[PDB]
């Protein structure tokens, strides 16, 4: 009978589908290692699939993968137990090592372009045509710590250019340098922009970028990553 | 075993209970407090199904099923046999879903990632919850919710159903139905754009976003952004089950005939109730 | 209060975006359309500018026949009252022809011969609009995803309308155009094979259409997590994983075991709801063609 040759064989088209699809999502963080990043004896059932090779546009190269994985950086970590599967302290300040929900990765240090290449992100300033155009301009605004103290005024906004969004504030601390804020993690208020991860005195500690117009994608990671540790490691001085 | 990139994040805190006793992984699985609630709450259930597999007398899955007390026993106990075991088995699922979530948030805070996903989940746990908790307490019995059992709880769908006519005629019903098509057509349109553009013609560079919104753009003559269609989708899906939970909650409460009739307050309006033509003219 | 990014707090405009060009005919594309401060709020605010070419047209015009065809059937059975055509709107119904006909094209046209030329300017289109999914996606170097996803509506599409009726010899199996019509139609069907629970296919598509609403509400949900990390640009994290990649992959992994990559969780997505259609247009075909009664089906075969 037709119909039970045709459910008995979409059941084998799809256990065949998910194989491919489990496979197909290994192309990054396989092969799996132990806490020392030797390679794991046991690596489950499913094998790693045929390497894949990206063309990035703009002459900046490709990715093959899945390919050797390599943090490409130092973890400030270490164990707490004698056997495999408890957690990891850190060995100096998580926020500036780099661990935790504080932790960046080791993308490229150069920063994403539009699809004419040139940098996604700008600070509006330098962007022309670019403009507040709804809600609160928070140009101008102290920016306030989980702390409740001021920490810098808004001096920009860093925004993506094809997509029209802000991305980041630049804030103006005491010393007079800026730092960059994603914006998913300020809350802009009439009279200040509100910033519950950092207090104050964490503001300094924000990974700086090196050109005033532009920030690389690993210049990003640090500054996200940094803001966003600043939930967990912050907490002794959060207030409320 | 760990990802090639997971040890620098498995670092202790975050928990929101007990703190650093259970604020560990077993294999991939982080634990916590609430990864043993769930466990606690998930294996007494299965246990006591399997075992009420058996109060039943039957051992397969086509045919295990727990059916909820009877609605003579209104919203009272009611033995293990006749629908007791429904009951405890209901009050498990309820402590293994909302543990899930509550490790979820523990999974959230050590990652410094935001709460999105257990907050979705909330709207599962609450339909679930609509369906045997909230509607049958105020009709007045557990015996108004479903079994649970792989093609009883089908059976109980089309009978609750048609006690309503063609439960279509449910506007609510309507407005669930339609948020879950457009999430499927989202969802298929999303996937395929990103992939289309990670995966060009042949021997051609990766697509940008660009790339991505001129696509529909060229194509719908809009085209809504990579941050919005993750809003959307959430939003879609989100509203979808919400109205699913409410399309549910009006029936059998403040509305309870033939949802079909419903639709009288507009063709009996006045100003036209009885201009001859048409169907009901 | 923390922020949580599901509505925007600053909006900010440039310069009209156009797009990007590779081969895509430019003679062809509109000029940019207003800008909504509205839509602003969840995604972007510029509509336009628009692809129409000679294929888009010809679709963009079978459409409107389609629908105007439809209107007038509606406005006559409303007896041209307009006030009447507001009241009865759900109620009205262009129907296919009558079984005698068979798939014949003599049926009157006020008892079918009006339903099988709305449904042709349905076919052109439907199928011409497909056309422009591929044309657009060949025109700026992408792949032809969007235009395969497509392909599995279609199907479902197809096979109520045109497939079925054809094998079932008749136009009187095919789907009305009216908004209370086709929901008895539907409920109908249901009833006429026997219950359609009973029917595998139709439980199967049931499952992916959940399926797509708990995925792209984990999906969605998780980008939106990871938002604070740039997640949402997602081709570039592709291309050079992020910590907004990687913590996502590990909040999955550390609570069912398992995990995707940026690139992996949109074949999941695509396949989700691609299914969804493709199991469903499976088991209306089957249904009165080769299975008469799921139930009595489901007796011999479970
Ligand atoms: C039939 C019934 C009616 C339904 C008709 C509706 C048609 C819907 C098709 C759905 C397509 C969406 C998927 C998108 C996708 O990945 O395609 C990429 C790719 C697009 O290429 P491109 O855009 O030019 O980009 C170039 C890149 O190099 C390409 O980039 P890429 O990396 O994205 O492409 C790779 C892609 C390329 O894949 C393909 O070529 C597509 C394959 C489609 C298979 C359809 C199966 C339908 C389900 C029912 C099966 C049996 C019924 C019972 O690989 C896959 O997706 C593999 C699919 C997984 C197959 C699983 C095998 C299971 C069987 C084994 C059993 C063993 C178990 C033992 C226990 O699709 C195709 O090659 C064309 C597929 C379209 C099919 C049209 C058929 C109509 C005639
Ligand atoms: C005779 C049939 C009637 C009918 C009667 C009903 C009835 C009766 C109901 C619906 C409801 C629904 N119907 Mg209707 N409906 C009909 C026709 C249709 C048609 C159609 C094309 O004809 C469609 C598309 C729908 C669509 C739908 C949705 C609006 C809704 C289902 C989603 C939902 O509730 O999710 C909610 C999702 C959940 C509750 C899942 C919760 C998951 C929990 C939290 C977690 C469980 C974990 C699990 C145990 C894990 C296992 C272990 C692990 C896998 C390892 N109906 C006809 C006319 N419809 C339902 C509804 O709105 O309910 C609120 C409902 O009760
Ligand atoms: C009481 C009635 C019956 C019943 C009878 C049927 C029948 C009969 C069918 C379904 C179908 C479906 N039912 Mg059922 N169904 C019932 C109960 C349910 C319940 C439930 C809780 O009880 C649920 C969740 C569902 C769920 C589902 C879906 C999974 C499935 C349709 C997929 C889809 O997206 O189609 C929506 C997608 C389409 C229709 C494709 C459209 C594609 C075209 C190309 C779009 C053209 C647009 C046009 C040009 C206009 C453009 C608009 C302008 C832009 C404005 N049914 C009961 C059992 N159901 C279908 C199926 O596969 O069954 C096997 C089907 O045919
Ligand atoms: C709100 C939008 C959609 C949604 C979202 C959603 N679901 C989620 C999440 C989110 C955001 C998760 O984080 C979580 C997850 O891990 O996803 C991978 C989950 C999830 N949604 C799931 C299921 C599910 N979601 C569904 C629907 C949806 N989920 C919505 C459409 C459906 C249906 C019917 O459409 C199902 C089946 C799980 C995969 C998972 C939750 C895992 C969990 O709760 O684990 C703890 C419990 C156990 C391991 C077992 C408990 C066993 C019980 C104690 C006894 C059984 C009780 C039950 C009542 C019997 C049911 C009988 C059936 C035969 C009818
Ligand atoms: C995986 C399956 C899911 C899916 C996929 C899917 N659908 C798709 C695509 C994909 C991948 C496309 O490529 C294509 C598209 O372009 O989407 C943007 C499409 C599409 N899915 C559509 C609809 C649609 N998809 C649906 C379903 C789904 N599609 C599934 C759930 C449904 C249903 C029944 O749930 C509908 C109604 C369209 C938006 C589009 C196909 C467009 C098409 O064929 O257009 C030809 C017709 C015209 C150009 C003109 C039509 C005239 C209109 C009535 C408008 C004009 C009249 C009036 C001015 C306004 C009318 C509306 C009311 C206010 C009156
Ligand atoms: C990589 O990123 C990507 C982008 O960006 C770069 C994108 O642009 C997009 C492209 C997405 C778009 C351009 C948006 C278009 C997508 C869709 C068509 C799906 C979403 C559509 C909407 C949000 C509008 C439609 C939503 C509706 C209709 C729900 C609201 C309707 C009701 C509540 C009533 C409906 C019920 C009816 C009709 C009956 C009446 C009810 C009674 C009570 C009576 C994608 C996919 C993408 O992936
Ligand atoms: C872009 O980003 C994204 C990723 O990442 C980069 C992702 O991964 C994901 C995740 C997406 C996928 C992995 C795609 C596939 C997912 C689905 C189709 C969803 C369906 C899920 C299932 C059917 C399996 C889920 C299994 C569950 C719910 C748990 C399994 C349970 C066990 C075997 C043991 C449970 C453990 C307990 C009880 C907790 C305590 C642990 C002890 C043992 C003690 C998303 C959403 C995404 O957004
Ligand atoms: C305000 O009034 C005016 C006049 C301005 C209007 O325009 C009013 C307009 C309306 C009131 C229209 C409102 C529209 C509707 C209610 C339409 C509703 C539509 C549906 C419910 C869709 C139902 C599903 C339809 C299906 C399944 C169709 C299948 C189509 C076929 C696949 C096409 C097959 C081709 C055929 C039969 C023709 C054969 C010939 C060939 C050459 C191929
Ligand atoms: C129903 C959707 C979920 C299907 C489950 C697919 C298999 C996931 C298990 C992947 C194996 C995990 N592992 C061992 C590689 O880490
Ligand atoms: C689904 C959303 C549809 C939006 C369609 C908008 C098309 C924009 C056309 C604008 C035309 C511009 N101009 C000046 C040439 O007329
Ligand atoms: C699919 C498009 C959705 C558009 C919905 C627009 C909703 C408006 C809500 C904006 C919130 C306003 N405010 C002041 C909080 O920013
Ligand atoms: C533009 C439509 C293309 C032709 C296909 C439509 C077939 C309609 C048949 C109408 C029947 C006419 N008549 C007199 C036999 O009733
Ligand atoms: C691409 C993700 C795959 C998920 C597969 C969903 C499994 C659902 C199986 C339900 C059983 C349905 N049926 C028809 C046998 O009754
Ligand atoms: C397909 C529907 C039900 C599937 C049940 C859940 C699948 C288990 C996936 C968890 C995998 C964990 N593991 C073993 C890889 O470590
Ligand atoms: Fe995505
Ligand atoms: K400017």
């Amino acid at each position: 009978d037709l119909a039970s040759l045709a459910i008995y064989s979409f059941w084998i088209f799809l256990a065949g589908l998910i194989y491919y699809l489990q496979t197909e999502n290994m192309r990054e963080g396989y092969p799996l290692e132990n806490e020392d990043g030797t390679p794991a004896a046991n690596q489950g059932p499913f094998p790693l699939p045929k390497p894949k090779t990206f063309i990035l546009p703009h002459g900046r190269g490709t990715l093959t993968v899945p390919g050797p994985e390599s943090e490409d950086r130092p973890i400030a970590l270490a164990r707490t137990a004698v056997s495999e599967g408890f957690p990891h302290a850190p060995t100096g300040d998580p926020m500036k090592d780099g661990v935790g929900p504080a932790s960046w990765v080791a993308r490229r240090d150069l920063p994403e372009l539009d699809g004419h290449g040139h940098n996604k992100i700008k600070p509006m300033k330098a962007a022309a045509g670019f403009h507040v155009s709804a809600g609160k301009n928070p140009i101008g605004l102290p920016v306030r710590g989980c702390d409740l103290e001021i920490a810098g005024k808004v001096v920009d906004i860093w925004v993506d250019i094809p997509e029209q969004m802000a991305r980041f504030l630049e804030v103006e601390l005491k010393d007079g340098s800026t730092r960059l804020l994603p914006m998913q993690m300020v809350k802009v208020q009439s009279n200040r922009v509100h910033v519950n991860a950092l207090s104050s005195d964490l503001f300094a500690g924000i990974p700086t970028i090196k050109s005033p117009t532009e920030v690389t994608l690993l210049e990003e990671d640090k500054i996200c990553g940094y803001v966003a540790g600043g939930l967990m490691y912050a907490a002794p001085k959060r207030k409320s | 075993a760990l990802l090639s990139f997971e040890r620098k994040y498995r670092v202790p805190g975050g928990t929101l209970v007990g703190g650093n006793l259970f604020d560990f992984w077993v294999g991939p699985f982080y634990v916590g407090f609430f990864g043993v609630a769930t466990f606690f709450f998930a294996a007494l259930g299965i246990i006591l199904i399997a075992w009420s597999c058996v109060l039943q007398g039957t051992w397969n899955p086509q045919l295990c099923s727990v059916y909820p007390p009877a609605l003579e026993y209104g919203l009272g106990g009611a033995p293990l046999a006749k629908g007791g075991l429904w009951q405890i088995i209901t009050i498990c699922a309820t402590g293994a879903f909302v543990s899930w979530a509550l490790r979820e948030v523990e999974i959230c805070r050590k990652l410094g990632i935001g709460y999105h996903i257990p907050f979705a989940f909330a709207f599962a746990i609450l339909a679930y919850l609509t369906l045997v908790l909230f509607r049958p307490v105020m009709m007045g019995a557990w015996g108004y919710a479903f079994p649970y059992g792989i093609w009883t709880h089908l059976d109980w769908v089309s009978n609750t159903g048609y006690t309503y006519g063609n439960f279509h005629y449910n506007p609510a019903h309507m407005i669930a139905i339609t948020f879950f098509f457009t999430n499927a057509l989202a969802l298929a349109l999303h996937g395929a754009l990103v992939l289309s553009a990670a995966n060009p013609e042949k021997g051609k560079e990766m697509r940008t976003p660009d790339h991505e919104d001129t696509f529909f753009r060229d194509l719908v003559g809009y085209s809504i952004g990579t941050l919005g269609i993750h809003r959307l989708g959430l939003l879609l899906s989100l509203s979808a089950v919400f109205f699913s939970a409410l399309c549910m909650i009006i029936t059998g409460t403040i509305w309870f005939d033939q949802w079909v009739d419903w639709w009288q307050w507009w063709v009996k309006l006045p100003w036209w109730a009885n201009i001859p033509g048409g169907i009901n003219g | 209060a923390e922020y949580q990014n599901i509505f925007t707090q600053v909006q900010v405009r440039g310069p009209a975006d156009l797009g990007m060009t590779e081969d895509v005919n430019l003679a062809n594309r509109s000029g940019v359309g207003p800008f909504s401060t509205l839509l602003g709020w969840f995604g972007n605010a510029q509509l336009g500018p628009i692809y129409l070419g000679s294929l888009g047209v010809l679709s963009l015009f079978s459409g409107l026949m389609w629908f105007f065809t439809i209107g007038i059937w509606f406005w006559y059975q409303a007896g041209w009252n307009p006030a009447v055509f507001l009241r009865d709107l759900f109620f009205f119904s262009l129907e296919p022809p009558a079984p005698e006909y068979g798939l014949s094209f003599a049926a009157p046209l006020k008892e079918g011969g009006l339903w099988l030329i709305a449904s042709f300017f349905m076919f052109v289109a439907v199928w011409s609009w497909w056309g422009r999914t591929y044309l657009r996606a060949q025109a700026l170097g992408m792949g032809k995803h969007t235009a395969w996803a497509f392909l599995s509506a279609i199907w479902l599409w197809m096979v109520l309308g045109f497939i079925r009726p054809i094998l079932m010899g008749s136009w009187s199996e095919a789907v009305p155009y009216g908004i209370f019509s086709h929901l008895d139609w539907t409920n109908n069907f249901s009833l006429v094979h026997g219950n359609l629970f009973y029917n595998p296919f139709h439980g199967l598509s049931i499952a992916f259409l959940y399926g797509s609403a708990l995925l792209f509400a984990m999906h969605g949900a998780t980008i939106l997590a990871v938002s604070r990390f740039g997640g949402e640009r997602e081709l570039e994290q592709i291309a050079d994983r992020g910590t907004a990649a990687e913590r996502a992959a590990l909040f999955w992994r550390w609570t069912m075991g398992f995990n995707a990559t940026m690139e992996g969780i949109h074949r999941w997505a695509i396949w989700m709801a691609v299914l969804v259609t493709l199991t469903g247009g499976i088991g209306i075909l089957l249904s009165g063609t080769v299975v008469d009664n799921w139930y009595v089906w489901g007796q011999n075969h479970g």
